[PDB]
RNA sequence: UUAGGCGGCCACAGCGGUGGGGUUGCCUCCCGUACCCAUCCCGAACACGGAAGAUAAGCCCACCAGCGUUCCGGGGAGUACUGGAGUGCGCGAGCCUCUGGGAAACCCGGUUCGCCGCCACC
RNA sequence: UAGCCGGGCAGUUUGACUGGGGCGGUACGCGCUCGAAAAGAUAUCGAGCGCGCCCUAUGGCUAUCUCAGCCGGGGACCCGGCGAAGAGUGCAAGAGCAAAAGAUAGCUUGACAGUGUUCUUCCCAACGAGGAACGCUGACGCGAAAGCGUGGUCUAGCGAACCAAUUAGCCUGCUUGAUGCGGGCAAUUGAUGACAGAAAAGCUACCCUAGGGAUAACAGAGUCGUCACUCGCAAGAGCACAUAUCGACCGAGUGGCUUGCUACCUCGAUGUCGGUUCCCUCCAUCCUGCCCGUGCAGAAGCGGGCAAGGGUGAGGUUGUUCGCCU
RNA sequence: AACACCUCGUACAAGAGGACGAAGGACCUGUCAACGGCGGGGGUCUUAAGGUAGCGUAGUACCUUGCCGCAUCAGUAGCGG
RNA sequence: GGUUCCAAUCGAAACAUGUCGAAGCAUGACCUCCGCCGAGGUAGUCUGUGAGGUAGAGCGACCGAUUGGUCCUGUCAAACUCCAAACUUACAGACGCCGUUUGACGCGGGGAUUCCGGUGCGCGGGGUAAGCCUGUGUACCAGGAGGGGAACAACCCAGAGAU
């Protein structure tokens, strides 16, 4: 189904899991990305994706971006290059559908979705001066997935 | 003390020495308290009645001043006691008190205490108190009988300090006689 | 509403607050008001006893005579006069 | 529920709490001489008969307690008000 | 209050900690069961009787802020949110200007290791 | 005259709510959290879930006492320590309670009779039953006493008139007395759950009337989940090569042909489907004109661009639209 | 069930109970060319039995234009299996 | 469905409780008229004394969710709260306005109509949405002319005796 059903912020927040049953679980596989074991502040460079507008994001979305991006870093730096990546945000507000006209219509749980402020960060990375190009392209490809207009910022980086 | 969601008991609920639950009970009968207190050497009667900022005592007497009419005995038993409750009570009668009711605070209704002794003096004094007279001590026992005959088991003079070797019973009847006159400096 | 007894949505108006907890000071519950006298009507969650419906709960009245160890206070609810019947606990001295 | 078959409570009739006793109050029958019984007779006829022709109603899931309180020295009963109760046993 | 009793507010009073103080005075610990009284077993406790001893506990006094709590400064922040108005902007979700109010988290620094009433007493 | 059978015949009933009605359900009487917008009040077939009892102790008072859980010494028992409350308190949910509202023990029957004040039921603001708080009179239980006990810590556990049975006393029945049998003042119990109370099954296409676009089918209208078509990104494959060609995921749209939703327009009628005949139009192009790329030798293709001048036909099954077949 | 009869009740009556007991019903049996029925499971269970000769994609078969064949250039038709 | 002359003053309700009740009624709310009472009243603001947990925020403050690493590191809540507005609301004083020949506030009585509502804005709940459905506060249309907006119940100005 089209975002178009539940991109906008028009609902109570709904995240109460003992009162909703039967909850789909989320197709993000992983939010920790590259070396986690390695720390943020052993990077020169920062840069984040901050969303233009406020908005709710399907986990859908989450793991299309996500991956398309991590995807990218994997293929121009290796499985195991310099660098680590970060989804710092999770689903938590539970989605519903009326899938009888109008009559007892309470939608039935069929996914989850993260709200995202405008100006918020979505993801951030965490990389040399060398592979700073590589990351901005990662992240034109994560934009490209999901519904708002993003900018890509370099946080920790006057070295350009 | 834990944290910001932690409960901490009322001062006096701390400290061990007022319960709240009987003071309550106390205070619904509109009356002045009589406040009754004991030491391990002495005793002590309060009259106390309520007030904005505290508790207010209209009178009192402590079982130390009890000498300045007539003793040279302990303090610490129960001739002392019905003595120190009686004066108390007179005082109170002078200060236009009328009634009372009996505060033992965190002490025990045994029958024949010295809480009750106190208490058989100040109604003895003239004060109007909720009691009960078969749950106080037999005369005798007031009087300091029961210490006489401990001593009759002597072999070893009970009194250290010399006020006697058998003991008086018979001071106590002076002391009860000095008070009972009008005249007596209260 | 989903039902209409006298505890509905008192959730919080009849709650204390942690700190709070616990049995109340003898004091203001033995307290002494005269006739004509304004006071303020509040419920003390840890008195159980002596208690008004909750819709009276920020009240202003004015005492009026008791009944018992309890006070008759007059009040407006909206345009129409009444009398409640209520403890000292669950009352308070105006100005 | 147990309830004893005589305690102690107050007799509205001496005036004083005594000893009263428990028991069931029993159905007392119909002389069927009243004036409704009258009525029926009269007013039945050809056809339907009204409220005469109308048959017994039906039950609540629980009935409450019908009961007669005798006092043990001046032998005279009194009724109370009675609660919803499933069963009704006496002690002893 | 050179040690006491009854309280109001009920953590500014909590948690933890250092130092000081008592011969016939005070409060304790203390000593002891013939009695009043007591333990579903114990004079442990409750209760009664009493001073050989002690200031080590408690208690009273002075004091320390590490945790908790109260308030305050500066910073966050006139930010977040918001009551009144607009032929102001935006495809729209929404935003902005004018007017009247105005936060929480958190960091830094002070504060707080109770205040007050009645009675008795060297 | 009595009992049985008795649609052969007669009179009637066969409820309401509802994104039309029926089926389903009960939001038809009640309690709690949230919705509810920090006083009060507030809807939907709104989200979570309950009550139509149970208890002689699981009621009441008094005495004595302090719980979960963790630690240490001998997942039963014993000793010590930490431990404001996470235990327990009958049952939903929210709230209350620690020298207790909890536990234990002992005693007791106040779960007592009579009569009120007030609030609630029903905010404001009239309305019954029911409910609660707080008094008075009477008699009791416990405690030394203050005091507590008008059932269970608080909010659900409920029922009119008529009639019958029951409780104690008293009034009364036609000129009058005696007896029998009746009528009445107060109150308890028996059910109406459609729960402020009728004693109650269906068919009609053989149909009939009053009305309604206050309400459905059809057409129109709004929407666009569905449907049709497009675009962004480009994983992937395509012997190598993402972009000759195919193209997942995810994301952004346009149309108003399908379908669904809604109930704005018409019920004193806007004639149905399919077909036929005859006229105009749209482009998201099937052919024809002119172009671009190719995994373009040629020939035959495949994909794409501009373009609506013209054309797009005959037949077999089926009412078919659609679709299958020559 | 009513009448009659018996008991109690009432100076009588109302009323309460009893004895006797018709058709009817319980109970048993017969009856389907009488209303109607002839399944699920497994190699018995409901509720009595569990579909026999035949006929069958039927004017009765949803799936369905069922599959094969005839016939036609092509046959959701028609006929045969 | 219809119900026939002129004018002057005031001027609604489309909601709440009960109903075999939902195309109807009764009782309230609200409109109007008459009589009574005789001094205060409170639509606005300021201040004082009280009530409150929505917005926001936060959660090593409870609670339930929700990351990774060898304390640190990443996230949430209609049915969470260590916190916490704007704002709404009880009472009182002060100022303003109003009332004592226009008698207010209040009381008693006669008469209704009304219980299909709609729209804009703010806050909502359901629903992909709707010129959808269902709440709430407010102003308007209904019953509101005249000016403007091409036309156009509720958008802007504006409330209107005659000349
Ligand atoms: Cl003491
Ligand atoms: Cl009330
Ligand atoms: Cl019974
Ligand atoms: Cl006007
Ligand atoms: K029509
Ligand atoms: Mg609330
Ligand atoms: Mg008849
Ligand atoms: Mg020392
Ligand atoms: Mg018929
Ligand atoms: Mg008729
Ligand atoms: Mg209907
Ligand atoms: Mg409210
Ligand atoms: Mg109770
Ligand atoms: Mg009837
Ligand atoms: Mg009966
Ligand atoms: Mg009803
Ligand atoms: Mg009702
Ligand atoms: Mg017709
Ligand atoms: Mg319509
Ligand atoms: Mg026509
Ligand atoms: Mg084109
Ligand atoms: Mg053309
Ligand atoms: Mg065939
Ligand atoms: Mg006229
Ligand atoms: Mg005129
Ligand atoms: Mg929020
Ligand atoms: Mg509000
Ligand atoms: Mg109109
Ligand atoms: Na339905
Ligand atoms: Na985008
Ligand atoms: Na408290
Ligand atoms: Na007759
Ligand atoms: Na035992
Ligand atoms: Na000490
Ligand atoms: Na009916
Ligand atoms: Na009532
Ligand atoms: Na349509
Ligand atoms: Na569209
Ligand atoms: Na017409
Ligand atoms: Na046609
Ligand atoms: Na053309
Ligand atoms: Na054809
Ligand atoms: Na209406
Ligand atoms: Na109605
Ligand atoms: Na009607
Ligand atoms: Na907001
Ligand atoms: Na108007
Ligand atoms: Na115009």
């Amino acid at each position: 189904k089209p975002a178009s059903m539940y991109r906008d912020i028009d609902k109570p927040a709904y995240t109460r899991r003992e009162y909703i049953t039967g909850i789909p679980g989320s197709k993000i596989a992983q939010h920790k990305m590259g070396r986690k074991q390695k720390d943020a502040d052993d990077y020169p460079v920062q840069i984040s994706l901050i969303v233009e507008e406020t908005v709710q994001l399907r986990h859908g979305s989450l793991e299309a971006s996500r991956l398309s991006a991590n995807r990218h870093l994997i293929k121009e730096l290796g499985e195991e290059g310099d660098y680590k990546m970060t989804l710092r945000k999770f689903p938590h507000q539970v989605l519903r559908e009326n899938k009888d006209g109008m009559r007892a219509a309470f939608g039935k749980i069929v996914g989850t979705a993260a709200r995202v402020q405008a100006g918020e960060q979505l993801f951030t990375a965490y990389c040399n001066v060398e592979d700073a190009e590589h990351v901005k392209e990662a992240f034109r490809r994560a934009y490209n997935k999901i519904t708002p207009s993003c900018r890509i910022d370099s946080s920790p980086a006057g070295n350009a | 003390a834990t944290g910001p969601r932690y409960k901490v008991p009322m001062r006096r609920r701390r400290e061990a020495r007022t319960d709240y639950h009987q003071r309550l009970r106390l205070l619904k009968s509109g009356k002045p308290r009589l406040v009754a207190r004991k030491s391990n050497k002495h005793v002590r009667a309060q009259l106390v009645t309520l007030g904005p900022n505290g508790d207010d005592t209209l009178a009192s007497a402590h079982s130390s001043d009890l000498a300045e009419y007539g003793w040279e005995a302990p303090t610490g038993n129960m001739p002392s006691a019905y003595l120190t409750g009686l004066l108390a009570g007179l005082r109170a009668q002078e200060a236009g008190v009328e009634e009372a009711v009996l505060d033992i605070g965190l002490n025990s209704p045994t029958p024949g205490s010295k809480v009750f002794a106190i208490q058989e003096g100040a109604i003895d004094a003239g004060l109007d108190i909720p009691h009960n007279d078969d749950v106080l001590a037999d005369w005798q026992r007031t009087r300091g009988a029961h210490i006489a005959e401990y001593d009759e088991q002597l072999e070893e003079p009970l009194y250290s300090g010399d006020f006697d070797a058998a003991d008086l019973p018979e001071h106590f009847d002076e002391l009860r006689e000095t008070l009972l006159d009008g005249d007596i400096e209260l | 509403p989903s039902s209409n007894g006298p505890l509905e949505g008192t959730r919080g108006k009849l709650k204390n607050k942690p700190r709070d907890r616990g049995t109340s000071p003898p004091q203001r519950a033995v307290e002494e008001f005269d006739d004509g006298e304004k006071v303020h009507l509040k419920i003390d969650p840890s008195v159980p006893n002596g208690r008004f419906h909750p819709r009276f709960d920020g009240q202003t009245g004015t005492v009026e005579g008791k009944q018992g160890d309890a006070y008759k206070v007059d009040i407006v609810d909206g345009g129409k006069e009444k009398t409640i019947i209520v403890t000292a606990a669950h009352l308070r001295r105006q100005e | 529920m147990q309830m004893p078959r005589r305690f102690n409570t107050y007799c509205p009739h001496c005036n004083e709490h005594q000893e009263h006793e428990v028991e069931k109050v029993r159905s007392g029958r119909q002389t069927g001489m009243k004036w409704i019984d009258r009525q029926r007779e009269r007013n039945s006829g050809i056809g339907n008969d009204g409220k005469f022709s109308k048959v017994p109603g039906g039950d609540k899931p629980t009935k409450k307690t019908d009961l007669k309180y005798r006092c043990g020295e001046c032998g005279k009963a009194h009724l109370r008000e009675g609660w919803r109760a499933g069963r009704l046993e006496f002690q002893e």
